[PDB]
């Protein structure tokens, strides 16, 4: 009984953190990528 | 009048481009590190 | 330095003059320090430049001359 209900427990860890981690470069990626379409705005506006 | 404003305007925005650079030289540096510890991961 | 390009970049244009008066009275609401620069009739330097001190200093130049030339 033990034995293949939690060798499954390996892979359940597994698979419902990379749906999180994911996540995070979903947010990250733009939360940083819209600085520098922020930065080049801003340098248009010098001219 | 203006040809003091325009030539200061244009080396203002000038030097606005190399800190921009500096800034978006990281985006071929920030894709590297967010997807190579998934693909181990995976592998 | 982050409100007044976004407020500008989500607009397209590129002089905070320009914006609508929708968007300029949303930042006064949460930046007061903005009221001078956006709401006032002749300032002494030219608002929301970079070049502003550098047009002031070219600005008493020319008073000076034609303070010369009509005297």
């Amino acid at each position: 009984q033990r034995t293949g209900r939690s060798a499954l427990a390996v892979l359940i860890r597994a698979c419902y953190r990379l749906q999180q981690q994911l996540q995070r470069t979903r947010r990250a990626l733009l939360h940083h990528s819209d600085a520098v379409l922020t930065s080049l705005h801003h340098v248009r506006m010098l001219l | 009048e203006q040809v003091v404003v325009l030539q200061a305007q244009r080396t203002a925005a000038a030097a606005a481009l190399e800190n921009a650079a500096m800034q978006a030289a990281e985006l071929p540096v920030d894709i590297e590190r967010r997807l190579r510890p998934i693909e181990r991961n995976v592998h | 330095a982050t409100a007044l390009t976004e407020a500008c970049a989500a607009e397209r244009v590129v002089r905070p003059h320009q914006l609508s008066p929708a968007g300029q009275a949303e930042l006064l609401l949460r930046f007061p320090a903005l009221e001078v620069p956006l709401r006032h009739p002749r300032p002494v330097l030219p608002p929301f430049d970079i070049a502003a001190e550098v047009a002031f200093t070219a600005r008493i130049h020319l008073a000076c001359l034609r303070a010369l030339g009509q005297a």
